[PDB]
């Protein structure tokens, strides 16, 4: 079925050096378009291209080079990578100039000057209160995502291998652990709420998975801990009849 | 160019009609887009319109003024499944699609049953780095954050219970190595009335 | 004034 | 009292070598006012008109990147038709596009078009419904087809029934002095013998505005559909238009044949005839 | 592969008048395909300032251009405008007649 891909979903770049987005489509669509994310700033687009072999600059052209050799792809591309760059970058199509545009996945990247300030999450999970318990009948889980950095982070909630989606929430977004200090980790937390039988069942096993992006396989590490690469660490709890 | 829309974050209630807005310099924008996206996704078209006048699609309405550089996007009948961020995009051109800041929303549960409480839970890497939970409070309750550089507390986050057809908001605090009690916790906006405490 | 939409390769 | 406003697009292939040819020019009604030349230095949108100067950088812009839009467009098209022609690439080849929208004397809409042409003849038409396309052959059946799939119809239909009456509006009242004057046809009467026997009359109408006119023929109240020659309206180069009708007549008679003018910026019909 | 001849009229912009400004035009039309050579020509000898108007074109597809130049009628001066399209084995020369 046709559609659009970009390529890499996430990326982690030391300064300095260079970086190419892939993106391809299938529709036959001519307008293709860049686009980057900011945490408070929407959408801005950074070049389009309106048709095979054509292309211009939007409102961010600054800092990225481009090209449509042909109709299916649209590379982006970082010469120097600057920090500032650090965004989330959208693809997007459309049939012609002025027709709705259909978005790719997205690419989470990040630019640090230094590739020793990248760390996994550590994972906890914490049990519920005999208060709650006795107090609604319910019993909460919470789990602690800590000290990672950047946030490209994944939380989802695992019982007895069967990932859930009710009765769960996250945080919506990562929250720094010393919000002044600069290249600071983060943290996410979440909560699964269960019902007092469920929880008291004590057959039941419950898994806070944590998917972390990190570095590429070839990359140069030098430090003398591990490489900190993309990775899902997880923390269990069972259940308890007390 | 100069695309603006309503600045959130917006706060709507469950079944209420939700609306937002966006305006457009350029007199001669022959195109104009509403797109939906949830957190870390990708936006999502909610519908196009072309024409002045009204385009309806089931619980939406988009509304379109060329003579005023106006559009409007209606959602009747609003599911917490609307929360998320609105995005509006208007084209300036050839491939000059540009888009709004964003407007955010937040659709409130309606809290069946407010029980206030906030309860204290141990680790199982061990049992001492310690965790306080605040469970079951009316949406019309708020929750801050200052207080030391130390103690981390989260926003509010509602979880849903289908198959018991409840509805809880909760938020997290900690702070390791401590003398952080639970009484200490969320005082800096002050807890409701019967405020739950287990000791 | 051009048009902005509708103007689509053959 | 009706009124119009139109789009004409050229491009021409240059094989052999590269970069095609596109010009673009558009007309209120029969007053050229705005134009594109990819051969021209500026590479923008340029005025022909006194009346649309006064238009600021949002509206250039934006006509220029939908002019280019347009040019880059039909680049694509060249090769795509080349393609479904089995044409050889030595060859120059033409594509034409011609779009826009009629207003009655309330300026209310009366009617659209959009209409392609590959090497002068007819590709593909926009229906008068705005709805539905005319493919001349069977190469543009395939056209014809993907326009449908990606509903070019309903956004030409936007444009045409909005955008275009609604900025022909804007352009009509801006342009007030230029557009809505009617410039009466100046007339005159030549005759040159031909044959002794024989004599050739013409009637002339000049500094006429708009282009529409009607020069007529009779012999003594009779309609001459027969012997007339008739010349294509032609431009003065200043804003007017010119026209003649001439006639072959045996010698004698000069004075039993009227030639009668018809224009929306006389009070009544002209009907001359000789002194 | 439809080939159009070009129309050819020339003409002035105002009624003639010796000693009077004027200006010279020739109108081409209904030709195909576009490309054209178009000369405005005194006493056979070529005009240097000439301009032309934008590439447009009609109703059946095919191109006009106006092509005109500044000038000053005389009583013994020739005008003419010759003509080169793909549809002519040498160009084509029409005398202006200011008695038409």
């Amino acid at each position: 079925i046709a559609g659009i891909t970009q390529a890499p979903t996430s990326q982690i770049l030391a300064a300095g050096r260079r970086m190419t987005l892939r993106c391809t489509q299938d529709m036959r669509h001519n307008a293709m378009y860049w686009y980057r994310q900011d945490l408070g700033l929407g959408l801005r687009l950074i070049h389009y291209s309106n048709t095979a072999g054509t292309t211009g600059k939007g409102e961010v052209p600054d800092g990225y080079s481009v090209s449509r050799a042909n109709t299916d792809d649209f590379p982006l591309t970082l010469a120097s990578a600057v920090p500032s760059q650090t965004s989330v970058y959208f693809c997007a199509s459309s049939w012609s100039f002025g027709t709705e545009a259909f978005f790719g996945q997205g690419t989470r990247l990040t630019v640090v000057e230094d590739l020793n300030k990248v760390f996994p999450p550590e994972v906890a999970v914490f049990e519920p209160s005999e208060a709650e318990i006795s107090h609604t009948q319910k019993a909460t889980l919470v789990c602690l995502a800590t000290g990672f950095y950047p946030d490209h982070v994944e939380l989802s909630w695992w019982v007895n291998g069967k990932e859930v989606h009710s009765g769960v929430c996250t945080d919506p977004q990562p929250l720094k652990e010393q919000p002044a200090l600069n290249d600071s980790r983060y943290a996410l937390s979440s909560r699964l709420r269960v019902s007092a039988t469920f929880w008291q069942d004590p057959r039941n096993h419950f898994r806070c998975q944590v998917q972390f992006y990190g570095l590429s396989e070839n990359d140069e590490w030098t430090q003398d801990r591990a490489k900190p690469v993309t990775q899902i660490v997880s923390a269990e709890a069972w259940g308890r009849a007390d | 160019k100069e695309v603006e829309q309503n600045s959130g974050p917006l706060s709507v209630p469950e079944g209420a009609i939700a609306s937002l807005n966006c305006t457009y310099s350029y007199r001669g924008s022959q195109s104009f887009f509403w797109y939906r996206q949830y957190s870390g996704k990708s936006p999502e078209l909610i519908m196009f319109i072309y024409s002045n006048g009204d385009k309806e699609d089931g619980r939406f309405t988009a509304q379109l003024n060329k003579a005023s550089q106006y559009v409007s996007l209606l959602i009747r009948d609003s599911q917490p499944s609307d929360s998320a961020t609105y995005l509006c995009a208007v084209n300036f051109g050839g491939g000059k699609l540009i888009f709004g800041q964003g407007t955010e929303l937040s659709v409130k549960p309606n809290i069946q049953n407010p029980d206030p409480a906030v309860y204290q839970l141990r680790d199982s890497k061990s049992s001492d780095k310690s965790v306080c939970l605040f469970t079951d409070f009316d949406s019309q309750t708020n929750v801050s954050q200052s207080k030391d550089s130390d103690v981390y507390i989260t926003d509010k986050c509602v979880l849903d219970m289908r198959s018991m057809d409840f509805k809880s908001n909760s938020a997290v605090a900690w702070s390791n190595k401590s003398d952080f009690a639970c009484a200490n916790a969320f005082n800096n906006s002050i807890i409701p009335e019967d405020t739950f405490f287990p000791s | 004034e051009l048009a902005g939409i509708g103007i689509l390769t053959v | 009292g009706s009124h119009s406003m139109r789009y004409f697009f050229t491009s021409v292939s240059r094989p052999g070598r590269g970069e095609p040819r596109f010009i673009a020019v558009g007309y209120v009604d029969d007053t050229q006012f705005v134009r594109f030349d990819s051969d021209a230095a500026s590479q923008r949108m340029e005025p022909r008109a006194p009346w649309i100067e006064q238009e600021g950088p949002e509206y250039w812009d934006g006509e220029t990147r939908k002019v280019k839009a347009h040019s880059q467009t039909h680049r694509v098209d060249l090769g795509t038709l080349r393609g479904y022609y089995n044409q050889s690439e030595a060859g120059s080849h033409t594509v034409q596009r011609m779009y826009g929208c009629d207003v009655g004397s309330d300026w209310r809409f009366l009617r659209g078009y959009h209409q392609y042409a590959y090497d002068g003849k007819d590709y593909i038409a926009l229906k008068e419904d705005l709805r539905s396309w005319t493919a001349a052959d069977m190469a543009a059946q395939t056209t014809k087809h993907k326009w449908e799939a990606a509903h070019v119809a309903e956004q030409l239909r936007a444009y045409l029934e909005g955008t275009c009456v609604e900025w022909l509006r804007r352009y009509l009242e801006n342009g007030k002095e230029t557009l809505q004057r009617t410039d009466a046809p100046k007339t005159h009467m030549t005759h040159h013998a031909v044959s002794d026997h024989e004599a050739t009359l013409r009637c002339w109408a000049l500094s006429f505005y708009p282009a529409e006119i009607t020069l007529t023929w009779q012999r003594d109240g009779e309609d001459q559909t027969q012997d007339t020659e008739l010349v294509e309206t032609r431009p003065a180069g200043d804003g007017t238009f010119q026209k003649w009708a001439a006639v072959v007549v045996p010698s004698g008679q000069e004075q039993r044949y009227t030639c009668h003018v018809q224009h929306e910026g006389l009070p009544k019909p002209l009907t001359l005839r000789w002194e | 592969m439809i080939q159009r001849t070009p129309k050819i009229q020339v003409y002035s912009r105002h009624p003639a008048e010796n000693g009077k400004s004027n200006f010279l035009n020739c109108y081409v039309s209904g030709f195909h395909p576009s490309d054209i050579e178009v000369d405005l020509l005194k006493n056979g000898e070529r005009i240097e300032k000439v301009e032309h108007s934008d590439l447009s074109f009609s109703k059946d597809w095919s191109f006009y251009l106006l092509y005109y130049t500044e000038f000053t009628p005389t009583e013994k001066d020739e005008y003419a405008c010759r003509v080169n399209h793909v549809t002519l084995s040498q160009p084509k020369i029409v005398k202006w007649d200011r008695d038409m």
